[PDB]
RNA sequence: CGGGCACUCUAACGGGACUGCCCGCGAAAGCGGGAGGAAGGAGGGGACGACGUCUGGUCAGCAUGGCCCUUACGGCCUGGGCGACACACGUGCUACAAUGCCCACUACAAAGCGAUGCCACCCGGCAACGGGGAGCUAAUCGCAAAAAGGUGGGCCCAGUUCGGAUUGGGGUCUGCAACCCGACCCCAUGAAGCCGGAAUCGCUAGUAAUCGCGGAUCAGCCAUGCCGCGGUGAAUACGU
């Protein structure tokens, strides 16, 4: 999951924000 | 092959079975179910034929799907390989295109390993 | 009228205030069950008073900062045991036997150079 | 498979095959040779050939030095054979009592 | 160890039944240090064995442990040339360890989909002498019986 | 890719030789060290020699190769395969 | 090689810094670069006088230098002829109030950076190293030190095969922190190579 | 290629990207800390002497 | 009447935090005791060797200790003596209001 | 906010643990056990690395003997390469799923960093981001959300709502400039992979396992690395 860019867990691993992980 | 040229899995939720259409992910799934006001949790085996033709007409008239999508992606690679750009060369020989390492790994583009 | 104790666990530090009452407990502006909901480790903080039958005799205004939820629970356990020893000096027996009056120095060990973690070594290939 | 490394030298695929053919001598024992790595180099004295092989009964480490390059390869094979011949027979020594 | 006999850790009793045997069973269920999740799976299984069987969960859990505890085990010792299977009695420390470990291992190998069901059902059959956890004991106990001839080689 | 807020990048000194050839009449062969420059519609029809670290590869610009860069058509690696 | 530096291992325990001042994040590297330019011009000039330690103090747009030397006359001069000649070229580079002082070395043979430089000079003059080293430890011990050790590595005497020759006497506990150990290094340049001289003087624990 | 590079890095470049940190003491182009302007080797050499104000060995 | 004191050596910093608290306390009047602010450590990790040998480091640090004293009751008698004080070298003072 | 330094804390200086006391074995040294105590027999971790070995590594960080180059084996610049790919090896990241995946809501850290720097808050946008704009030479203000976890809802054993590779199209930012060769966002594509042969690595308590955060270098970043920080928190040691 941590590698999936289109998920919450995946953007926590990367350290970025988006539609699936807003701030 | 009800929609949209393929048969969507019944007994599954409509927002899920719609992804089984070449050209529709989770994004375009939640899109076509609000534009038609159809409950995404309802199962395909429980759909109203009225709700079918509405979801059919909207989906088939908004995004390119199935064979028409495969033609442009092939044609977009076709022109890339015809003009002679660096990305076209990577498609002609079959090597990775997006600046990836080729000394190791790169096995999806090359396929299983060939002993020597 | 009021009794106080101090407890620490790793980085968690708790200030507990024992007051006579029916048994209500407050943690950082909310009740015990509201701050430790669904945590099995919760019921062990109210154990020092269970060893001296002070279950529903006191109320608890308790704050806590630092560490995680479980470290805060153990910090409460040491704190309310201190406030019971000062509530009754004879409470050292039936509290020190159960180890409630001591504070474990088991803290996170330093991550060291050359290792992946505190002691996890990098995998090597001899030959 | 088998890997060869030429440190601060330049060898041909012909010379690389000769090292592969000399390592066939260890196949005599009918035991698994796990990634035999070979290292060649050039001292002031003569060539040096290293080898670090793993077998299911231990590892093999040896070194050969001689003025002739292929001769040092031979010495390395002689010393590898001896270590291999011991790792496959040392257990058979203490069968009694 | 080489120097002294390694001391046995004393587990703090659980917060529901106050049993050190329950705490040990939790840890073997525990993965990645997630004790809260492992605490649920056991206590929820205590509810599951309560529904399908109207008796005390504490009895079904302890009885199942007695029915997996191996009395004799085999431990290899190469004498001369061949590797013999030497029959040895099992110490009470190791008995709990092997009983709890096979219990969870036999549980996870069950078909049902929720871990609480697997943990509950294995304790249902192990309390009654069934399941892969009890078979592992009978199999270990049959292997030590067949090698009773080599009993004199014990250390 | 480059930002839409910023402009379509051409090395200026290269675009100069382009417009000078569009007035008097195309075309004459242009040698350049501008792999970074983007092909522009005013370049369609000419023949530009793009330097690849060694050679100046002649590249004819067409209608379908406008959105790309010059360095995509003068590759930099001689590779015929293995074996 | 496996030994730690005896001075860096005792900073803030037995020995104090040679540059003692505070600076902000935006000015540390600038004041440090000038601090080495001062010791660059001083270690070259004040070599012939017997330089041992260069202290540097700073406050704000001003800097005070303290030079400990065995022969203060070679640094000061005839009534101050060189001392003023130093402050002139000092502020020419410092661009600020460069106040220069002189400090007396009580015992030169008890200073490690001086013992090393004498041994480095001797072996530069075609002297017997095994014989000069024993004299070096003999002079330091006669001067009341409670332990000494000299180490010279390299082509000693001109031999092709290198060699690390050394001599020691007394007590040199390099593992004790509460022991005072003065340490200095000198570089002896020869027609055949470079020798590394190390000096250890154990003045006595605290 | 050495002194011509410690001299190329000192002058002001044509573009502000081409600026890179070098060692002011020895000229090393890698492992140069901004705070001191020194490399990792010189950071350890001057620290062992005491010529880095307030810098000392760490241990915890 | 805020006086902030920063320095690298806490032994010399506390000596300055003592003399300024003592100075304003004598010549009138109220002084808020020297409070120690949390330090700011600037740690450095570096390979011991000048070549390879990655798993060998030495840790250096730069401790920037902080103090703060407050003269509650001013009186210009203190504002003159503090302009003439022997503060050590490795300590920076900041005075604000 | 008044007010207070009690408490937590922050950071300097001390006290404290020394087999000191008791039982027993002891020739002594010491060993087993108990009490007291926050801590007991080096209290846990770090720093510290003996004479020497590997003619070990480092002339490419530096210095240095020498030998060689001298309209060039010096120096400047542009472009390319260090990013190649029939293959082979080592170290890792992410996975093969229900003790799990996804969505919504809600709690609990420590250590650091921050003046063409960190960005509160508002607004445009699905978003990356952009345009406004307060604070903070920073125990003041900011990075900042800690994540696992907790609550609720969905998925129902499928190459799937596992996995997120590869590829098509559309944007953002840095930068003189992202073709070779940057990161990120969004739509679409949705692979191998069903727990791994011979063989082999790590770890004895806050350790392994698992979860997140910060920093150096740094315009940006190929960092899944390195160095630090805490959250949850085991199993096992008969024996040589
Ligand atoms: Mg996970
Ligand atoms: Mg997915
Ligand atoms: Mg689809
Ligand atoms: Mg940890
Ligand atoms: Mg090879
Ligand atoms: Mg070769
Ligand atoms: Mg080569
Ligand atoms: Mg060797
Ligand atoms: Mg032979
Ligand atoms: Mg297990
Ligand atoms: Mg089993
Ligand atoms: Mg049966
Ligand atoms: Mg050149
Ligand atoms: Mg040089
Ligand atoms: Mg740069
Ligand atoms: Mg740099
Ligand atoms: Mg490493
Ligand atoms: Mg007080
Ligand atoms: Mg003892
Ligand atoms: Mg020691
Ligand atoms: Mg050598
Ligand atoms: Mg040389
Ligand atoms: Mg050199
Ligand atoms: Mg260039
Ligand atoms: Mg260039
Ligand atoms: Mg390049
Ligand atoms: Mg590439
Ligand atoms: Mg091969
Ligand atoms: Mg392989
Ligand atoms: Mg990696
Ligand atoms: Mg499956
Ligand atoms: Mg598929
Ligand atoms: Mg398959
Ligand atoms: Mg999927
Ligand atoms: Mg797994
Ligand atoms: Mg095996
Ligand atoms: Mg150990
Ligand atoms: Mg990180
Ligand atoms: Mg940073
Ligand atoms: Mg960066
Ligand atoms: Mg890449
Ligand atoms: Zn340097």
């Amino acid at each position: 999951g941590k590698g999936d860019r289109r998920t919450r867990r995946g953007k926590i691993w990367r350290g970025t924000y988006g539609k699936y992980r807003p701030r | 092959a009800r929609i949209a040229g393929v048969e969507i899995p019944r007994n599954k939720r409509v927002d899920v079975a719609l992804t089984y259409i070449y050209g529709i992910g989770k994004a375009r799934a939640k899109e076509a179910l609000e534009k038609t006001g159809i409950n995404p949790a309802t199962r395909v085996k429980d759909l109203t034929e009225a709700e079918v033709v509405r979801l059919r007409e909207y989906v088939e008239n908004t995004w390119k799907l199935e064979g028409e999508l495969r033609a442009e992606v092939a044609a977009n690679i076709k022109r890339l390989m015809d003009i002679g750009c660096y990305r076209g060369l990577r498609h002609r020989r079959g090597l990775p295109v997006r600046g990836q390492r080729t000394r190791t790994n790169a096995r999806t583009r090359k396929g299983p390993r060939k002993t020597v | 009228e009021q009794y106080y104790g101090t407890g620490r666990r790793k980085e968690a530090v708790a200030r507990v205030f024992l007051r006579p009452g029916n048994g209500k407990v407050t943690v950082n502006g909310q009740d015990f069950n509201e701050y430790f909901q669904g945590l099995v480790r919760a019921v062990a903080a109210l154990e020092p008073l269970r060893a001296v039958d002070a279950l529903g005799r006191f109320d608890a205004y308790i704050t806590v900062r630092g560490g995680g939820k479980s470290g805060q629970i153990d910090a409460i356990k040491l704190g309310i045991a201190r406030a019971l020893v000062q509530y009754n000096p004879d409470y050292r027996a039936k509290l020190k036997p159960l180890g409630f009056l001591t504070r474990d120095a088991r803290v996170v060990e330093r991550k060291k150079y050359g290792k992946h973690k505190a002691r996890r070594a990098p995998q090597y290939s001899k030959r | 498979t088998m890997n060869i490394t030429s440190k601060q030298m330049e060898i041909t695929p012909a010379i690389r095959q000769h090292v592969a053919d000399r390592l066939a001598k260890l196949e005599k024992w009918q035991t698994h040779l796990i990634n035999p790595h070979i290292i060649l180099s050039k001292e002031p004295q003569g060539f040096v050939a290293d080898a670090t092989i793993n077998t299911p009964n231990g590892v093999l480490v040896a070194s050969g030095k001689h003025e002739d390059m292929y001769t040092a390869i031979n010495e390395l094979i002689n010393k590898l054979e001896r270590q291999l011949n011991k790792l496959q027979h040392k257990g058979e020594a203490r069968r009694a009592a | 160890a080489r120097r002294r006999r390694a001391e046995v850790r004393q587990l703090q009793p659980d917060l529901v039944y106050g049993d050190v045997l329950v705490t040990a069973f939790i840890n073997k269920i525990m993965r990645d240090g997630k004790k809260n999740l492992a605490a649920r799976i056991f206590y929820d299984a205590c509810k599951i064995i309560q529904e399908k069987t109207g008796q005390e969960p504490l009895k079904v859990f302890k009885q199942a442990v007695e029915n997996v505890k191996p009395r004799m085990e085999v431990r290899s010792r190469r004498v001369g040339g061949a590797n013999y299977q030497v029959p040895m009695e099992v110490s009470p420390r190791r008995q709990q360890s092997l009983a709890l470990r096979w219990l969870v291992q036999a549980a996870n190998q069950r078909p049902e989909r929720r871990a609480a069901v697997r943990i509950a059902h294995e304790l249902m059959d192990a309390a009654e002498g069934k399941g892969g956890a009890v078979k592992k004991k009978e199999d270990v106990e049959r292997m030590a019986e067949a090698n009773r001839a080599y009993a004199h080689y014990r250390w | 890719p480059r930002s839409l807020k910023k402009g379509v990048f051409v090395d200026d000194h290269l675009l100069e030789k382009v417009l000078e050839l569009n007035a008097k009449g195309e075309k004459r062969l242009i040698k350049t060290w501008s792999r970074r420059s983007t092909i522009v519609p005013e370049m369609v029809g000419h023949t530009i020699a793009v330097y690849n670290g060694k050679q100046h590869v002649p590249v004819y610009i067409t209608e379908n190769m406008v959105g790309h860069k010059l360095g995509e058509f003068a590759p930099t690696r001689t590779y015929r395969g293995h074996g | 090689g496996n030994k730690i530096h005896p001075i860096g291992f005792r900073l803030g325990i037995t020995r104090d810094w040679e540059s003692r001042w505070y600076a902000g994040k935006k000015q540390y590297r600038h004041l440090l670069l000038e601090d080495q330019r001062i010791r660059g011009l001083l270690e070259k000039e004040l070599y012939s006088a017997g330089l041992a330690r260069v202290d540097i103090e700073r406050a704000a747009d001003n800097v005070a230098v303290t030079v400990h030397v065995a022969k203060p006359g070679v640094v000061i001069g005839r009534g101050g002829e060189r001392i003023r000649v130093l402050r002139e070229e000092l502020a020419k580079l410092t661009g600020k109030n460069v106040a220069l002082n002189v400090q007396e070395v009580q015992n030169p043979n008890l200073s490690a950076p001086l013992v090393a430089q004498r041994v480095a000079e001797q072996i530069e003059r075609r002297f017997a190293v095994r014989r000069a080293i024993k004299q070096a430890v003999q002079r330091v011990m006669e001067s009341g030190a409670k332990g000494a050790k000299v180490i010279v590595s390299g082509r000693i005497g001109g031999a092709e095969q290198a060699r690390t020759e050394w001599a020691a006497q007394g007590r040199v506990p390099l593992h004790t922190l509460r022991a005072n150990i003065d340490y200095g290094f000198a570089l002896a340049r020869t027609t055949y190579g470079v020798l590394g001289v190390k000096a250890y003087i154990f003045l006595g624990e605290v | 290629a050495r002194k011509a590079l410690i001299e190329k890095a000192k002058r002001t470049p044509k573009f502000k990207v081409r600026a890179y940190t070098r060692c002011v003491r020895c000229g090393r182009a890698r492992s140069v800390y901004r705070f001191f302007g020194l490399c990792r080797i010189c950071l350890r050499e001057l620290a062992h002497k005491g010529q880095l104000p307030g810098v000392r060995k760490a241990s915890w | 009447i805020r006086i902030k004191l920063r320095g690298f050596d806490h032994k010399t910093l506390d000596a300055s935090a003592q003399k300024i608290v003592e100075a304003a306390r004598r010549s009138g009047a109220q002084v808020s005791g020297p409070i120690p602010l949390p330090t700011r450590v600037r740690r450095f990790t570096v390979i011991r060797g000048p070549f390879k040998h990655k798993d060998s480091r030495e840790h250096f640090e730069l401790r920037t200790h902080n103090r703060l004293v407050d003269i509650i009751n001013p009186n210009r008698k203190t504002i003159e003596q503090l302009m003439t004080l022997d503060l050590p070298t490795g300590v920076e003072i900041e005075i604000k209001t």
